């Protein structure tokens, strides 16, 4: 909850801003997210999760039709639900 | 979004902002570049180079003097020094 | 005279040539010592670079890069590792014996690395303040060596080491408010004792 100022760079996550958008970075764990000015969500992830994760932003597999797969483990044809 | 997503297969795409009349926002003193080394030479800096290998990105950046001083592009003259 | 030795005593301590011990916890990557200062050739960039390394733990694994000859050999996570072979490889050496990675890299320059944290550099008498960065000139002055890259002695390290990052936008480091006793030793006098 308290509000620190940037850059800063604790616990292996630097937080830091790029060509005037701003960024975190996660190499340690494997990941960098950044934000642009108008607001646009952005992660690139390592190959090290390969068919492992699964949240909002689908598996890293190579399909791109099954990656609906609920918190359950369920193939759903919406969008919406899942 | 489709810049980006052809740029991260390999294949980047240049100057396509150009005509299409609508350049992300950005703060004053920088616009939209395509692919500007993320190691951007700033005011404050050590002059040392072949450490940022680093792939290419893309983002909004000074002119090409005008180095970076605590988020704004300002004349290389300029710099000043801190204590 | 005799061949001084840089060292890192811990997580985040530094002694000098001539001789300074000093605090300076950081997390960004920093100028150790190099040869391209102010008005030589620029022959050896040894640089160092610690991650989560602000507050020592069992976190704070080392990189070191170390840039001789237009080459890239560099070492962390217990092994040392080539990226770019250096012209002349005659001068190449790699000596692991016992708990150390001796290395030497010339004439006068020589690495040694526990496998651990410490990183104890030896130079001879050929530079005699040819070198800056974080263990200072190498002069014989001993209360000289925190002349930043600014050009200017400062008084307070936490504000010199700041001065030889490399990444001139990641996060500088904070000036700690000073005690005697650390964060866990803070208020915990019982410890403190058994600690001392
Ligand atoms: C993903 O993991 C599952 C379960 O271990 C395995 O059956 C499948 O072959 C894997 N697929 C890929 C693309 O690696
Ligand atoms: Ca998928
Ligand atoms: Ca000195």
């Amino acid at each position: 909850d308290q509000r620190v100022s940037m850059p800063y760079a604790s616990k292996g996550l630097y937080l830091e801003t790029e060509a005037g958008y701003y960024k975190l970075s996660g190499e340690a764990y494997g990941f960098v997210a950044r934000i642009d000015g108008s607001g646009n969500f952005q992660v690139l992830l390592s190959d090290r999760y390969f068919n492992k994760t699964c949240g909002l932003c689908g598996n890293f597999n190579i399909f791109a039709e099954d990656d609906f797969m609920t918190q359950e483990g369920t193939l759903t044809s919406d969008p919406y639900d899942f | 979004e489709y810049a980006r997503t052809c740029a991260q297969e390999g294949m980047v795409l240049y100057g396509w902002t150009d005509h299409s009349a609508c350049s992300p926002v950005c703060p004053a003193g920088m616009e939209y570049r395509q692919c500007v080394s993320p190691c951007a030479r700033t005011c404050q800096s050590l002059h040392i180079n072949e450490m940022c290998q680093e792939r290419c990105v893309d983002g909004c950046s000074c002119p090409e003097g005008q180095l970076l001083d605590e988020g704004l592009c300002v004349e290389s003259t300029e710099c000043p020094c801190v204590h | 005279v005799c061949d001084a030795t840089c060292s890192t005593i811990g997580m985040a301590h530094y002694l000098t040539f001539d001789g300074l011990k000093y605090l300076f916890p950081g997390e960004c990557q920093y100028v150790l010592v190099q040869d391209y200062c102010g008005s030589n050739p620029g022959t050896f960039r040894i640089l160092v670079g610690n991650k989560g390394c602000s507050h020592p733990s069992v976190k704070c694994k080392k990189r070191v890069t170390i840039l001789v000859e237009g080459g890239e050999i560099e070492l962390f996570d217990g092994e040392v590792n080539v990226k770019r072979p250096m012209k002349d490889e005659t001068h190449f050496e790699v000596v692991e014996s016992g708990r150390y990675i001796i290395l030497l890299l010339g004439k006068a320059l020589s690495v040694v690395w526990d496998r651990h944290l410490s990183i104890s550099v030896v130079l001879k008498q050929t530079y005699q303040e040819k070198v800056c960065g974080l263990c200072g000139n190498f002069d014989g002055i001993q209360n000289n060596d925190l002349t930043s890259s600014n050009l200017q002695v400062e008084e307070d390290p936490v504000d010199f080491g700041n001065s030889w990052k490399v990444s001139s936008q990641c996060a500088d480091t904070r000036k700690v408010p000073l005690d005697s006793s650390p964060a866990t030793c803070h208020n915990n006098i019982m410890k403190q004792t058994m600690v001392d």
